[PDB]
């Protein structure tokens, strides 16, 4: 339940307290050492919680490579990485009633807005573009193959396991555990 | 008129420091370390690598190392003046 | 795999001699990422943000409603029941114009946001052709390292991609030269690099160590030994020769 | 006080470039872990750098 | 307001200008600084060393 306090743009002597170029940091304790930035305070000045001290964050370690005319380096073995990926494909299909959202059922402030020519149309038309772009985005990017493929029902890879990224027959979802996962984490 | 400016995280000398690290690495390791530990090189055999990729053979470079490096070297020196004549050369930046 | 490897330029043996634990080394990386979901909350934070946002915007919509915008109440049916048409006209204008500025507010702020995301769908159909449907060599398009392959999964409004990629692993150093002399002639390398442990010379593919016996058949020829800086001693075995002494 | 929340909305846009910014900065700069260092000597063959 | 709703829809368009440019630019770092590029006219005019 510690806190500190940042007042930016402002000196420290008109208001464990530090003088910074991003303002006046009050309840952290400076320090020499370098790490990497938890918090960013800013001007390369980062705040962490070890109490909390202030500190200018490293870049990185040092590496040297050995360098020579004559030299060179060659790897005798190897590993195998996985690695993922996310990205945002859609947004919600949201419509709006210019008329009921400005003036509900009264008939008085419908006959008074007719006096305001074209912009509920104009409205209504760009959140309808908005609306069908969503749905060619999804076709972009998922239906790229017009034949529906099957995996064979002896799963016999060579050693390779693919049980974790293909489809669970048990589920009702028909979706692989991972998908499951995913679905079950987005709230 | 409550106009402020905040300064930004990162300052000038830190990236300065991290390119002169892609630039060390660059010259000492090639390509490898982009994609895992750094393997180091000799330059001129990198330079051979480099010219099979474009589909020259490497007895081309190693028979012209001399006339190669020339000029690598005078194509630096120029762009170093063209730069230092021309006033519309960052003109996006400006913009 | 075999030929995915090649693409990266190893041979295929040393894919067929290592089967089992590349496949080993596979599964336990497969294992690992449903482990790193199921125990970080704040993986998915891109998609939630997207969520968010537009749940905010509405909320703030909504809200404005409650505003009076200088008019003496916020609700139309009050103000007509307790006021003539006369002064009723102005107010009505009134909250009129305020809800009409909120309303063409939401939709700008709405536009740019729809152009963001469909610049990240653009990418992410980029990525689906190019990394799913190939094997790509761009660096760092397709996860960090030697792109092998990659596979899809679909979560709520968007895409997981999972990267196989290929790391090199404990490196050693040796002695290379540019070129070998023999017969007073200069010998280059067809598709490898030579190295030397201290005493003697072998030629390697240049991603993974395999030493092979220099000879003829795995280096050409061009030139004489005087050009080349840094050029080495040593012998090229001929394979032909003791065919005919026998 | 009588026109809402339009305040909150624009200083919530002008943060979110402000953020933005630095991302782009990551991004573009921060693209290695270790700090490389070339050695004193520099003999590469006759290229200068 | 209407000065200030002004300044800051075109802070915004300016901000995505700029964020495309970034990203362009992070490509860049990765294909040509830390690899060799075969795409046509992606890193100088040329075949790119």
């Amino acid at each position: 339940n510690q806190v500190a306090v940042l007042y930016q743009d402002v000196n420290c002597t008109e208001v464990n307290v530090f003088q910074t170029r991003a303002g006046c940091l009050i309840g952290a304790e400076h320090v020499n050492n370098s790490y990497e930035c938890d918090i960013p305070i800013g001007a390369g000045i980062c705040a962490s919680y070890q109490s909390i001290i202030a500190y200018t964050m490293s870049l990185g370690a040092e590496n040297s490579v050995a360098y020579s005319n004559n030299s060179i380096a060659i790897p005798t073995n190897f590993t195998i990485s996985v690695t993922t990926e996310i990205l945002p494909v859609s947004m919600t299909k949201t419509s709006v009633d210019c008329t009921m959202y400005i003036c509900g059922d009264s008939t008085e402030c419908s006959n008074l807005l007719l006096q305001y020519g074209s912009f509920c149309t104009q409205l209504n038309r760009a959140l309808t573009g908005i609306a069908v772009e969503q749905d060619k985005n999804t076709q972009e990017v998922f239906a790229q193959v017009k034949q529906i493929y099957k995996t064979p029902p002896i799963k016999d890879f060579g050693g390779f396991n693919f049980s974790q990224i293909l489809p669970d027959p048990s589920k009702p979802s028909k979706r692989s555990p991972i998908e499951d996962l995913l679905f079950n984490k987005v709230t | 008129n409550g106009l402020t400016v905040l300064p930004p995280l990162l300052t000038d000398e830190m990236i300065a420091q991290y390119t002169s690290a892609l630039l060390a690495g660059t010259i000492t390791s090639g390509w490898t370390f982009g994609a895992g530990p750094a393997l180091q090189i000799p330059f001129p055999m990198q330079m051979a690598y480099r010219f099979n990729g474009i589909g020259v053979t490497q007895n081309v470079l190693y028979e012209n190392q001399k006339l190669i490096a020339n000029q690598f070297n005078s194509a630096i020196g120029k762009i170093q003046d063209s730069l230092s004549s021309t006033p519309s050369a960052l003109g996006k930046l400006q913009d | 795999m075999a030929y995915r490897f090649n693409g990266i330029g190893v041979t295929q043996n040393v894919l067929y001699e290592n089967q089992k634990l590349i496949a080993n080394q596979f599964n336990s990386a497969i294992g690992k990422i449903q482990d790193s979901l199921s125990s970080t909350p704040s993986a998915l934070g891109k998609l939630q943000d997207v969520v968010n946002q537009n749940a905010q915007a509405l909320n703030t919509l909504v809200k404005q409603l409650s505003s009076n915008f200088g008019a003496i109440s916020s609700v139309l049916n009050d103000i007509l029941s307790r006021l003539d048409p006369p002064e009723a006209e102005v107010q009505i204008d009134r909250l009129i114009t305020g809800r009409l500025q909120s309303l063409q507010t939401y939709v700008t702020q709405q536009l740019i946001r729809a152009a963001e995301i469909r610049a990240s769908a653009n990418l992410a159909a980029t990525k689906m052709s190019e990394c799913v449907l190939g094997q790509s060599k761009r660096v760092d398009f397709c996860g960090k390292g030697y792109h092998l392959m990659s596979f899809p999964q679909s979560a709520p409004h968007g895409v997981v991609f999972l990267h196989v990629t290929y790391v090199p692993a404990q490196e050693k150093n040796f002695t290379t030269a540019p070129a070998i002399c023999h017969d007073g002639k200069a010998h280059f390398p067809r598709e490898g690099v030579f190295v030397s442990n201290g005493t003697h010379w072998f030629v390697t593919q240049r991603n993974f160590y395999e030493p092979q016996i220099i000879t003829t058949d795995n280096t050409f020829v061009s030139g004489n030994c005087d050009v080349v800086i840094g050029i080495v001693n040593n012998t090229v075995y001929d394979p032909l020769q003791p065919e005919l002494d026998s």
